[PDB]
């Protein structure tokens, strides 16, 4: 019941995606890339929702320390 | 006890399984954090057969290529038809069983997934935080140590062991970072001499203190006294670590020391028949109804008769019932009394006790004795209370003049004065043997 | 007859993310995410529960009376004036 | 009878409902999580 | 000024007799210390003309073994017989002048006399004490208050960004120091281990504690207790520590670009513009890097209020200044943001330091948000970008005399207050009603 | 109170007190003195064995004077006399 | 016939009782606060008069000096030092 | 000439007991003064 007839000048598997995420660099669900580039450093940490849940950690038995799920591997050996 | 998806568990038996299922975990997980928006609106976020757009959450089925709508059933009927009952919300990356209704929250193995194919060692040798740190949560004066410090800066006999550089001379560490004795020295040099009156000698000294004991308290026991058998411990130790391997020839051990004697004695005879002799650094005497310092020293010099002690007296042949009595074999050169105000870790007598600027201490020695008199030169007192002490110390030097340290404010004061303070700490200079 | 397709080419013109972004922001600096957050916690204990499904149908209804008239309006009102555009 | 109306209703109730239920998904998982690991809260 | 025996300056003149005089001091002295008292008393303490002991003083004399006593001038008419005028007191080694009347009492190479064979060396490479020193006299700053370090690093260790560096043990790795007692970082680390992992869990912060006080000299910290000077420090101590296990001697470190914590989460940048009114040319657009902003707040009640003041035009007032055209009307100048950090740092300026010892507190409480929004202090529509407050300071008393406490949004959204040793929960409604005066916050979301 | 007639003749032999040169008087203490150990003028020897410990360190009138010292030139240390010649030399 | 008063003090020390008599007077003016007043008296009088001079100093310390030693420690004293004398000394 | 008593002689011993010690006390405090003069024309 509206005008669509020169709009559509522009015209399934969820696994499909996997290559072109490889190609793709880091994303956030509302820290829009553009933005960051313009009016943040190109360098500059982010956590999205940093204070969503629970810090994600373990601990060493064997020294106590407190350890970032990604840092668990490289302690150990 | 709260229980896990038992769909989940079943499938977990299959270790193969498993396996597959947290790849695609993985998988789904990493084509969520690497999809531009557009991309990921059309095709994690698109129902395969409403073909909305968030219609709701979006699951993204971990079997097939199937995403399927929560608001129009359609997940839900993915599972009913084809049973496929797991499927990962594309907002977040969480996975949702649909037999159970509810998401697999509480397994660490799918939350952590990217740590799979390591997970047996990450049980055995990490574990999870404990509920009280989990969060990290935690909180985090002085003047007990400076007082005594002033007093022993203003003490003939330690000045002249300094000045004469003699630990100076063979201390190995050399450096006040790691030298306790070392920082007193250095005190004594910002003090009298060059720098080059300053506060380095003391902050080195507090964070000698800090690490080496233990740390503990370490900043406590707000107690000026233990501090001060702390500082004097530390001094000869530094002389034990000097050396190149039951007395001492150091500075502590030969101007603090005196042996206090425990004979036990013969009324009839007046012998010994039994002698411990034990060293002392400083004298604790109790204040309770009480008025001057003699009455405190003539109790701790007091004789007891046991009643538990019959015995054979050799020297004068007779059976007796012992009579006990302390007193001092040997008296040090500065004599260090301790007025025990406080009940050991909030009490505190406030008794005044009188105190001279002269002491004769020959009634309490051994063995008539001549007169002994000391010189009063250092007073430390403690103000306030137990949570809010501070102490303050008192100092007289070379002309008879006193001065007055209270947490560096230093201010000349009276004789007369400075006799009227509520003494913890004495401390007493030989000055006359006859 | 079909009204994916008027999404479909929304998120296409990346019309889509704007509202979707705006919607978020408004909702944010509102309140309104941390007062649904909390609604959730509140409903977990009056109901003794953590059951996904259960939670949501008395969380979900007074979520949506939650969000104020100023930003229904606003967000509605960019959609239609990007329906025109569109058909 | 599809109005702009409806239609823009639709499309904001689908970014609204997405988000509760996210939020949601979001918070009793890490509730559960809790209550599991830490029976003693 | 006062004088010196004319008498002994005389035969000092001649240095065998100097020699000659001190080496009978010392002898006399010496004899003084090493006699039995009935020898002292007969043979130093008796005169030689009336045979009293202690008759007075009896002195020593000096040319020849003579013993002169003071009440009947024994020694005076010795000096005045035979011409020895100099004696030394045999209670107590002191040389004594019957011509001057007096003693010689400030001659150093007499007083000090056992050093007489190495005197020119000794007052050569000695001096006498400082009139000031001489004493020994002098206070001793007492380290009372700390709570303006335990306030900060409680931000520290409750930034998502900081705890996701420790554990990741990142410094540990790489650090070359490698203890806590000498790094900083280091001690920060083991703050985190004692905290979140597994006897008082006070060890690392003493070890923090320490290494501020000795590599800054005396102070910090016991001058003045600046939370936010504490801040820049420690922030500052982290880049250090840094740049000190990089591989090379390589300038894109401190800046234009480095790559530690701080720098690449806290760093953000102002523009400032230096713009006429006349012609509407920009002569300079200088951009200098912040690690926090500071904000005047008098007359303020709004935290906004404070960042749009922060961010108004300034006139500008060159008396002698060059523009193209209009080179009469002042130059307008704008501080607004071109880069934001990823976490924004705000200070409120609450400690006035005025003239001398002077100093005021600004008590007045400045409303702050929840979630704050940048776009209006950015750089030239700008979309919503959204920071979530996480963590306060505020600071009771006055500038001199005063105590921080600190407030932390932890992971979840329950709001804990930290005062030296005791952790509190806390209602955000109330939380909002504090006197901010450090403000933390990270970056949410950006359209 | 009594006058005296003198001083008893049993005592003025046993004394030897009808009896040195002497302007010789105090320098013939120099041998006995160098076989004599350090003597205070009022710290009794004998008490001090007894009271005091063998190895006891003693200074006579501590506060009689202000501290004799001298202040290193180079280093700033203040340095006891005794002292002085050792900082010296190296 | 007669300067007894020097032989009389020749006894005291070589019997051991001059030192005796000297240490008791000190542990007595010591205790009694007596040395410590006369130092003060002595800058006082520093003071009062500008000088350092002994000669001078001594001349107006001395008597007051002697003034406050205490009838107690004066009569003590005295008491020792007769009980000494009459061990050796004949009457009239 | 005057008479010589157990009284007199015992006084005699005193006051020469006693002006030595004011003697010993008096030397030693304008000595280390006249020394602090010297040394610190300041004070
Ligand atoms: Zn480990
Ligand atoms: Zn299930
Ligand atoms: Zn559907
Ligand atoms: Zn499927
Ligand atoms: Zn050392
Ligand atoms: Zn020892
Ligand atoms: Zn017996
Ligand atoms: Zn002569
Ligand atoms: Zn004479
Ligand atoms: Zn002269
Ligand atoms: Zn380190
Ligand atoms: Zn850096
Ligand atoms: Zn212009
Ligand atoms: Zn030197």
């Amino acid at each position: 019941k509206g005008i669509k007839p020169k709009v559509i000048e522009e015209y399934d598997s969820w696994k499909s995606l996997m290559s072109s995420a490889k190609d793709t660099p880091l994303q956030y669900d509302h820290m829009n890339r553009e933005s960051l580039k313009k009016y943040f450093n190109p360098n500059a940490q982010l956590i999205e929702d940093p204070l969503d849940k629970p810090i994600q950690y373990r601990v060493c038995e064997k020294c106590g320390k407190p350890l970032a799920l990604t840092a668990i591997v490289d302690h150990l050996e | 006890a709260m229980s896990i998806c038992p769909h989940i568990q079943q499938v977990f038996q299959n270790e193969k399984s498993k396996d597959g299922v947290l790849k695609t975990c993985n998988a789904a997980r990493y084509i969520l954090n690497h999809s531009v928006p557009k991309e990921k609106f059309l095709n994690t976020m698109k129902c395969g057969t409403c073909h909305e757009i968030n219609s709701g959450a979006t699951f993204m089925c971990l079997q097939c290529g199937f995403c399927g709508c929560w608001n129009h059933s359609h997940f839900l009927s993915h599972s009913k038809q084809i049973g496929h009952i797991f499927g990962i919300n594309s907002n977040n990356g969480l996975l949702f069983c649909f037999k159970c209704e509810d998401y697999i929250g509480n397994i660490d193995l799918i939350n952590d997934a990217i740590l799979a194919k390591y997970w047996d060692d990450v049980c055995t040798k990490t574990m999870v935080p404990s509920m009280e740190r989990r969060d990290g949560l935690s909180g985090l004066s002085t003047c007990f140590m400076s007082s005594i410090l002033q007093c022993l800066i203003h003490n003939p006999y330690f000045i002249r062991h300094s000045m004469s550089q003699i630990h100076s001379n063979n201390c190995k560490v050399r450096s006040p970072d790691k030298c306790f004795s070392c920082a007193l020295d250095k005190i004594v040099h910002e003090l009298y001499g060059a720098l080059n009156n300053r506060q380095t000698g003391f902050i080195y000294l507090l964070t000698c203190a800090w690490k080496i004991n233990q740390n503990l308290a370490g900043y406590s026991q707000q107690d000026a006294h233990e501090f001060w058998q702390f500082i004097i411990n530390q001094i000869h130790q530094s002389y034990v670590l000097d050396l190149p391997n039951k007395q001492c020839e150091c500075i502590v051990h030969t101007v603090f020391e005196g042996s206090l004697e425990s004979s036990i004695v013969c009324p009839g005879c007046q012998n010994n028949s039994k002698t411990t002799i034990d060293p002392f650094l400083d004298l604790s005497l109790d204040i309770k109804d009480k008025k001057k310092l003699y009455e405190c020293l003539d109790s701790f010099h007091k004789k007891e008769q046991l009643k538990d002690f019959n015995y054979h007296c050799g020297e004068c042949n007779s059976t007796q019932d012992a009579i006990k009595q302390l007193g001092i074999h040997k008296l040090p050169s500065v004599l260090v009394l301790q007025l025990k105000r406080f009940e050991h870790l909030n009490r505190k007598l406030d008794d005044f006790i009188e105190f001279p600027t002269y002491l004769n201490m020959k009634n309490y020695c051994s063995t008539k004795v001549p007169d002994i008199i000391y010189e009063l030169i250092g007073i430390v007192s403690h103000k306030g209370t137990v949570n809010e002490g501070h102490y303050i110390a008192f100092c007289k030097i070379s002309g008879g003049q006193w001065f007055k340290f209270n947490d560096s404010m230093v201010s000349s004061i009276s004789q007369e004065e400075v006799l009227k303070e509520q003494a913890y700490l004495l401390f007493y200079t030989i000055r006359q043997v006859n | 007859q079909l009204k994916s397709q008027i999404q479909q080419y929304l998120v296409e013109s990346g019309n889509y993310e704007l509202i979707s972004n705006e919607l978020k922001a408004r909702l944010l600096q509102e309140g309104w995410v941390d007062k649904v957050k909390d609604l959730t916690k509140s409903e977990m204990n009056i109901n003794e529960s953590t059951n996904f499904t259960q939670i949501l149908s008395t969380v979900e209804p007074k979520a949506l009376e939650m969000v104020s008239d100023s930003t229904r309006e606003t967000v509605l009102k960019q959609i239609r004036e990007f329906l025109e555009e569109i058909v | 009878t599809i109005t702009i109306d409806s239609i823009s209703n639709g499309i904001l109730n689908n970014l609204l409902t997405t988000l509760i239920q996210d939020i949601v998904a979001r918070e009793t998982t890490q509730q559960q999580l809790l209550k599991t690991r830490y029976p003693d809260l």
